[PDB]
């Protein structure tokens, strides 16, 4: 149960075998020559950041949906060349959808199948919200950096067990930056009239929600609405997520 | 403020525990100003005595007259008092004069001077009245069981009358349920009672209380052997300090004050829910009547509930797992025992009021034999509509909620029927509401746990299967579902005993082998029928209850059925969070239940139970699974795979610091009396992992006791515990409360983990493991508040009979960054305490009760260490372990305490329940000796009891090695080289030789005795050498040595070695913070520079830390009390004897008697009673000789105007001391036993020249 101890001493990802403990890394890293280490494989590396406004370049992640009658309507969080992750409830609310700090066409969109919006979260007394989940594609590869995709394991045991996570939320005219708490899920819970389900957690809607680890970034969230702040608890849809990446 | 004056007598009296063979009780009663006529005392208060009041700031005065045949006394449990007027007789060193309350003789009277401080005082969270309980401290066991006893309510300040009663409550009434055993009365009869305030069988006269008035309740629970109450009033909801309720937990020697709200006219039953208790008909009356006076979201719920007789099976799928002697005495159906199901009437919803079609397709798939789960919020009115379907009437009665009596749902034993118990066939609706008054309060959780059942027999009703939740809520719970929380739960312990059914017969007469001979109440038998339940499952089963990670699941607690003891549970892993508070343990007042809400912070399959009675073991538990989800099958599948849909619709358009120990299970020999010597295995600390280098004792773990070294550690931290085995049989190490996985827990139960994950289970002899437990926020202090979060370790092969061998030890998680230098806190006292009967028949080392030794850390009595000053932040973690038997309502004399987490709540008395340990914080307000305890009578005398000792805060001040005032015929050493004597070892003492300096060999180590010449307080040295110029030879380092017996004594260890000089004259100052206490002290020196030099001074206080200059000298006694038996008054001049002061030089310096004799004497009158710890004696010099006393004694006061000589502790008459051995010198006395009289005289024995003298007396002001 090693992994479990203080993660099998592993940089990032710890999983089990039968007696054992295999260490694996995030993508585009170089696992540790000492079986543990795990360095950035190449200069394009997701998480690798610079090391109030989160200085451009602190946030090379970072999106900004733009609407051509609302401009900046929702952000984002790009996982790689193709498609970047963003919020359900940002898509189909505006006339249209399209390495910047001062205030690309959009192929296709994935949004989950069990999303729940305001209007239909009234129409079945369903969660408000639940599942606020999609993916965007691109129409063309974008040129390189983008946040590190996490295991629901090392996010609920290693990532989300942390003391703070960045949320770089933008209305002012430049972009902006935040740390915010991890808050206990009953005092979430019981903090708002707001019925939060299992697939959310709390501590600009669409932009990402990272908790860092030895000077990496790593994807754990994502803005939802709203007392403490929503987010996506990104732990519950990672093999949703693997499912549109290993698209082909 | 105010002076409260009550006049009290004990005396005997004919009790009649009914009132429509009496027996003669010594009882408390308050007889009227001069005792003429006694006093008119309601007729509810039966036995109990009167009871007494009093705001913050008053003073009450209690004119005691013993009119009894033994020696009586009264006793508060409020530290409102002082050792004059503590009432309670033990080991404390006092005077006589402190010794009187302590005891009063037939005919003897006494005067209690209570000062009620601001310090004990209700203050912030506590209601305007706390209540407290007095009492016959001489024999309690005895005494009480007589009658003596009585309450006493440490009001608030501004919250009483003149009336003396309470402003805020329109009403006040003084509940004390009470076990009687008339077997210890003095008067010895055969007979056992239970009654309210001395009325049994249900006469107590009827209370009495307008409707919808505010009533404020003070109940007090109360026997000799452990008793546990659970308190109910009918149609009413009480608040037991902040807290909704119904149900009152009250254990034996404890108070509940609370404060109720009535609504409903009508009279209603007052009871104790337990099985005994009621069937003992041990009740009352709360007679509501009207008196003019005036007292959306809403939803009127509606539920169709009705009874069938079914046929019920405990054991549905018995799996391995259970105990084989268990499914042979309980389950299986050989020997003619009616086996696993008997015929059962419980509850079931329908849809419709033609109730055909029921509710669901199985019976509710978890909540076993539980009826229907009702629920409501505050403000919404449910209607039920009970349908009988059995053979026999019943009814439906809900808990927590105003019901009317039209709607009650109850049957009283004054009735020949109005909804309150309905027949077969017949259907009936009930129409309560839910008040504002019954909403649950800010601390409670968003629901209040509550039972509901038929009135009819409630008990039979229950044993024949009539139970079921029901959950009241804020407005939070929306739909019907629950609200904040992803999963409610329920785990009702329910006792069905058939022997108490209806069908008990219907059974018999079905299931048996021949119920021919079927002999109900044959033992075998009957206890076979008596079978115990979780939800109705008699056993653990196969299907476990499976829970998600990182979710909320709230649970729903409640002890129902025959239940007479404490019914604990347990979890693993995993915690429950009750009253903002985390407790890896749950104990439940029967009938009373709790709502807690255990998250799932750990993964994997684990354990719930309550542990007790081999049929509690098994009758009362299940398992539940905590994982994920995982894997996915999806990206793997697809990686080596068959892929699956997505779950998408398209679109696109728009143009912590470790810490480790190494412990180990070793073998020992315990005797409780240092035949009181038995073979136990222990703990014990290790230097390292290789072992057979124990760590050695320190002063603090001085009191620890048996208890193993106290784990320690801070939030995030993780602990590497190397146990190794040492011992006959295989042990193991679990810990509470600390986040363990399945590899560190050390338990072996139905757990799906592989062998990896058993090696923990348990140990062989010589089995090495390590246990990495893991502490994470949930596992320390809970806000800031809190300082220090308590948990307990012991064995996991067997719990009980392995924690009775005399394995068990403390865990403490402070605030993360309080603990200093060496593993200790700063800036506070640190004790822990456990509380438990050990029982060696219940250890594995002894020949599924004779040697019990009710004591405290395995030390009935002794114990040590116990030394706390006046006024500094003491703690005290305490851990009970015991089974259902052992509460220990603990106690701290004189003292009054707060519960850590909760500085808003008083208390002063606090019931430690069977699996709790909580921390509480003191800071003492009075100094010297004083016991602390369980109120509970059976162990109180025999054995859980030890004293404790305080110390003035001021307790640093010079001793007297630079004043002398100290013999230099005192101090000795091993040896000197040089003219350098031990008499010279004295602080700035000037000479060619000033010191002592002795030279060291190959041979011993050197050494300076210094006797006090009795037992003193030390907390500090001080050191230096001598310069002669060139070298200075002075001391480096050295450690103490003290030791009050003369020849044996300890080292000192809080510690080992002190820092020595750094010159010949440097005063290098050392503190001792466990204060030491002995007749003598030691210092030997490590480290010196050319050689030991040591000149030195102490630095404490005395034990009572009293003595005072009185005034003597000073002058604050004037010289018209200084009496005496002659002054020498030539025509020149005279010796007044009011010039005997002391250190004083001018004119004729002291007093002498004309006439010299062994008749003189010299009278000091103090006017008002103080106390007197010691007195200096001094000389005179004129013309003629210079002259002092050689010798002399002492006479004094007595209680009753009466000369007394002060007698020897440590002889036959009274001491005669050694007078002073020249002129302008000083030989201070100290008195062993202080005295405390108004008049000192000092008749000398021998003198030298003329008897003449200065006096100085010290002491306190009492
Ligand atoms: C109106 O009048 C009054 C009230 O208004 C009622 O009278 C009282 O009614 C109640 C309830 O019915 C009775 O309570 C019960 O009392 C019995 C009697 O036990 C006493 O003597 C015991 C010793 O007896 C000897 O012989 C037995 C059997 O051979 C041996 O076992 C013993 O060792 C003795 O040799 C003694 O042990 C009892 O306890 C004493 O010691 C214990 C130490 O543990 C102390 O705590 C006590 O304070 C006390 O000093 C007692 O003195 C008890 O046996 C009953 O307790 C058991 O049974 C209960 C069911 O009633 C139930 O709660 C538990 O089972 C409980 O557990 C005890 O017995 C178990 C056996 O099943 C054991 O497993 C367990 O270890 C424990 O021993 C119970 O308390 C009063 O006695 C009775 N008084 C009277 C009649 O004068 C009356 O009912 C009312 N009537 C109406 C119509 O309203
Ligand atoms: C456990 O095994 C037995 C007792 O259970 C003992 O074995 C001893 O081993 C030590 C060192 O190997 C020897 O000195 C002894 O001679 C062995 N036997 C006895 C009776 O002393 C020992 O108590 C435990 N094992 C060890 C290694 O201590
Ligand atoms: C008793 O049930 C009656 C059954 O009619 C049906 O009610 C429907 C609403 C539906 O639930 C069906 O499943 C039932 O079979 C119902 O009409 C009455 O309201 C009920 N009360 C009576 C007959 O007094
Ligand atoms: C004597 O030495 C000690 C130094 O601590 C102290 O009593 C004092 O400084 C000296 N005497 C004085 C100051 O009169
Ligand atoms: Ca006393
Ligand atoms: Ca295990
Ligand atoms: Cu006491």
């Amino acid at each position: 149960k090693s992994c479990r101890v203080d993660n099998g001493n592993c940089w990032h990802f710890c999983k089990h075998v039968q007696n054992d403990i295999q260490c694996s890394c995030a993508e585009g890293y170089l696992l540790g020559e000492d079986g543990h280490s795990c360095v950035a494989g190449g200069n394009f590396s997701c998480g690798r950041n610079i090391k109030m406004d989160c200085k451009l370049g602190e946030c090379p992640w970072q999106a900004a949906l733009v609407d051509e009658k609302e401009g900046v309507f929702c952000g984002g969080t790009i996982l790689s060349p193709i498609y970047v992750l963003t919020a359900a409830h940002c898509i189909n609310e505006t006339e249209t959808i399209s390495g910047e700090i001062d205030k690309l066409s959009v192929d296709k969109i994935y949004v989950h199948k069990k999303f729940v919006p305001p209007q239909k979260a009234y129409k079945f007394d369903l969660a408000a919200y639940d599942y606020d989940i999609a993916i965007i594609q691109m129409k063309t590869p974008i040129q390189f950096v983008p946040a590190c995709l996490p295991t629901a394991d090392f996010a609920n045991q290693v990532l989300m067990k942390q003391d703070f996570g960045i949320v770089s939320g933008f209305k002012s005219k430049t972009l902006k930056v935040l740390k915010v708490p991890y808050v206990d899920r009953h005092t979430c819970m019981v903090s708002s009239e707001t019925p939060i389900t299992p697939n959310m957690f709390c501590a600009d809607s669409g932009g990402p929600h990272t908790t860092v680890y030895r000077d990496t970034h790593f994807i754990t969230g994502i803005v939802s609405s709203g007392k403490y702040g929503n987010y996506t608890k990104l732990s519950k849809f990672i093999p949703w997520i693997k499912r549109i990446m290993r698209q082909k | 403020a105010q002076l409260r004056e009550y006049h009290i007598a004990a005396q005997l009296e004919d009790w009649d525990y009914n009132p429509q063979l009496t027996f003669k009780k010594i009882v408390y009663r308050e007889y009227e100003l001069d005792f003429k006529q006694e006093k008119p005392r309601d007729a509810l208060s039966g036995l109990l005595g009167p009871t007494l009041r009093g705001e913050v700031g008053d003073s009450l005065i209690i004119y005691f007259k013993n009119f009894a045949t033994q020696p009586v006394s009264i006793h508060p449990q409020s530290a409102v008092y002082n050792k004059w007027s503590e009432g309670s007789s033990y080991s404390d060193g006092t005077s006589d004069v402190e010794r009187l309350d302590d005891a009063v003789p037939p005919g003897q009277s006494f005067k209690y001077v209570w000062n009620i401080t601001a310090e004990i005082g209700p203050k912030k969270a506590d209601p305007p009245c706390l209540t407290y309980a007095y009492y016959s401290h001489v024999n309690m066991v005895r005494d009480f069981n007589s009658g003596l006893i009585g309450a006493l309510l440490i009001c608030k300040e501004g919250s009483l009358n003149a009336n003396g009663s309470q402003k805020f409550f329109n009403r006040e009434y003084v509940l004390m349920f009470s076990v009687f055993d008339e077997s210890k009365n003095w008067y010895r009869k055969p007979s056992l009672q239970y009654t309210i305030n001395g009325f049994a069988n249900g006469t107590l006269p009827d209370v009495q209380a307008c409707a919808y008035d505010h009533i404020s309740w003070h109940l007090i629970g109360m026997s000799s052997s452990p008793e546990i109450f659970s308190v109910h009033f009918n149609g009413q909801t009480l608040e037991q300090n902040h807290y909704k309720v119904s149900t009152i937990n009250l254990v034996g020697g404890a108070s509940v004050t609370a404060d109720m709200s009535v609504s409903r006219t009508g009279k209603w039953l007052i009871s104790s829910l337990v099985a005994k208790h009621l069937q003992a008909g041990m009740y009352g009356y709360l007679n509501i009547k009207d008196c003019g006076n005036p007292d959306m979201k809403i939803k009127n719920w509606e539920y169709f509930i009705a009874a069938e007789e079914i046929t019920w099976d405990y054991a549905p799928e018995i799996p391995s797992s259970v105990d084989r002697r268990y499914k042979a005495q309980y389950l299986d159906n050989f020997s003619n025992f009616i086996g696993k199901k008997y015929k059962k009437a419980v509850f079931r919803q329908y849809e419709d009021g033609n109730f055909t079609k029921p509710t669901y397709a199985i019976w509710p798939k978890e909540r076993g034999i539980l009826g229907p789960v009702i629920k409501a919020k505050v403000r919404d009115t449910v209607t039920i509509v009970f349908k009988n379907l059995a053979s026999r009437p019943y009814s439906i009665y809900v808990h927590g909620v105003s019901v009317s009596k039209d709607a009650e749902g109850a049957i009283y034993p004054s009735d020949p029927t109005h909804g309150k118990a309905v027949e077969p066939g017949q259907v009936y609706t009930y129409k309560w509401t839910v008040l504002d008054t019954d909403e649950p309060t800010v601390k409670d959780s968003e629901c209040i746990t509550k039972l509901y059942h038929s009135a009819v027999d409630m008990t039979r009703d229950i044993a024949s299967g009539l139970i079921g939740p029901l959950l009241v809520c804020k407005h939070k719970a929306l739909s019907g579902v629950q609200n904040k929380a992803d999963v409610e739960q329920h785990a009702v312990f329910a006792v069905f005993d058939e022997n108490k059914s209806w069908y008990l017969e219907d059974n018999i007469k079905k299931y048996c082998s021949n119920p021919s001979a079927v002999k109900k109440d044959d033992p075998k038998f009957y206890k076979s029928n008596v079978m115990y339940t979780l939800n109705g499952y008699a056993s653990d089963r196969t299907e476990v209850l499976r829970f998600h990670q990182s979710e909320v699941v709230q649970w729903h607690l409640t002890s129902v059925g025959t239940v007479d003891e404490i019914v604990p549970v347990h979890l693993s892993g995993h915690t429950f969070l009750s009253k903002g508070k985390h407790q890896d343990i749950l104990n439940l007042f029967p009938m009373s239940g709790e709502s807690a809400t255990v998250t799932m912070d750990n993964l994997g399959t684990w354990l719930l139970s309550s542990w007790g009675s081999c049929e509690m073991s098994n009758g009362m538990r299940l398992r539940f699974l905590d994982a994920n989800y995982d894997d996915e099958d999806e990206g793997n599948e697809e990686e080596e795979e068959d892929d699956g849909d997505i779950f998408a619709d398209i679109f696109i358009p728009s143009e912590g610091n470790k810490r480790r120990y190494y412990i180990a299970a070793e073998e020992v020999l315990w005797d409780y009396s240092p035949k009181t010597t038995f073979k136990k295995a222990i703990f014990r600390s290790y230097l390292d992992d290789t072992f057979q280098t124990p760590s050695t004792g320190g002063e603090y773990e001085k009191h620890l006791g048996i208890l193993g070294p106290i784990i320690r550690a801070e939030v995030d931290d993780v602990i590497e515990i190397q146990f190794k085995n040492l011992a006959s049989r295989p042990y193991s190490l679990h810990a509470h409360g600390l986040l363990y996985e399945k590899s560190s827990e050390g338990r072996s139960y139905d757990d799906k983990s592989p062998e990896l994950f058993k090696k923990d289970d348990a140990i062989m002899p010589n089995g090495t493991y390590t246990y990495v437990w893991q502490v994470p926020p949930r596992s320390g202090p809970t806000d800031n508040t809190e300082k220090c979060k308590s948990w307990a370790y012991y064995s996991g092969v067997n719990p009980e009979k392995d924690i009775h061998s005399g394995l068990i030890g403390p865990i403490l998680i402070c605030q993360k960054g309080m603990i200093d230098k060496y593993n200790r806190t700063i800036d506070i006292r640190e004790f822990v305490l456990f509380f438990m009967v050990f029982d060696e028949e219940k250890s594995w080392y002894f020949p599924c009760s004779l040697h019990t030794f009710p004591a405290i850390n395995g030390i009935p009595y002794q114990l040590q260490g116990l030394t706390m000053y006046k006024d500094e932040n003491v703690h005290w973690h305490l851990l009970n372990m015991g089974g259902p038997k052992d509460i220990h309502v603990v106690n701290f004399h004189g003292q009054t305490f707060t519960e850590e987490g909760r500085e808003d709540n008083q208390l002063g008395v606090l019931p430690l329940l069977p699996g709790t340990f909580a921390s509480i914080k003191m800071k003492p307000s009075k100094i010297g000796t004083w016991l602390l305890e369980t109120e509970v009578g059976e162990n109180q005398e025999r054995g859980m009891q030890a004293l404790f000792t305080v110390i003035d805060k001021d307790c640093k001040l010079p001793m007297g090695l630079a004043s002398g005032i100290i013999q230099d015929s005192q101090i000795s050493a091993s040896g000197h080289v040089g003219y350098w004597e031990p008499k010279l070892a004295r602080l700035n003492n000037t000479g060619k030789y000033n010191a002592w300096s002795i030279i060291k060999k190959e041979h011993e180590h050197p050494w300076i005795q210094i006797d006090l010449q009795r037992q003193v307080v030390i907390t500090g040295i001080q050191t230096q050498g001598t310069v002669q110029l060139l070298q200075h030879s002075y001391t480096v380092e050295y450690f103490v040595t003290y030791s009050e017996d003369g020849q044996n004594w300890i080292t000192f260890k809080g510690q080992m070695h002190f820092e020595g000089n750094s010159d010949g004259t440097t005063v290098k100052e050392n503190h001792i913070d466990p204060p030491i206490i002995a007749r003598y002290i030691r210092l030997h020196p490590t480290k010196f520079y050319n050689r030991p030099t040591f000149r030195i001074e102490l630095l404490g206080c005395e034990v009572e830390g009293c003595s005072v200059p009185l005034g003597m000298e000073s002058g604050a006694i004037k010289n018209k009390e200084i009496t005496a038996s002659s002054y020498k008054k030539t025509w020149w001049s005279s010796w007044e004897p009011f010039l005997a002061r002391l250190n004083l030089e001018g004119g004729t310096n002291a007093w002498q008697p004309e006439v010299n004799n062994k008749d003189q004497w010299l009278q000091i009158d103090l006017q008002h009673l103080t106390k007197i710890t010691s007195i200096i004696t001094q000389g005179a010099t004129s013309m003629t000789t210079s002259m002092y006393v050689k010798t002399f004694s002492i006479h004094y006061t007595d209680d009753n105007s009466t000369w007394k000589p002060y007698l020897d502790v440590r002889t036959s008459m009274e001491k005669v001391f050694t007078g002073n051995i020249n002129s302008d010198g000083h030989v201070k006395h100290f008195f062993k036993p202080p005295i405390l009289s108004r008049f000192i005289r000092i008749i000398p024995k021998t003198w030298n020249q003329y008897i003449a003298l200065r006096i100085e007396l010290f002491g306190c002001e009492v």
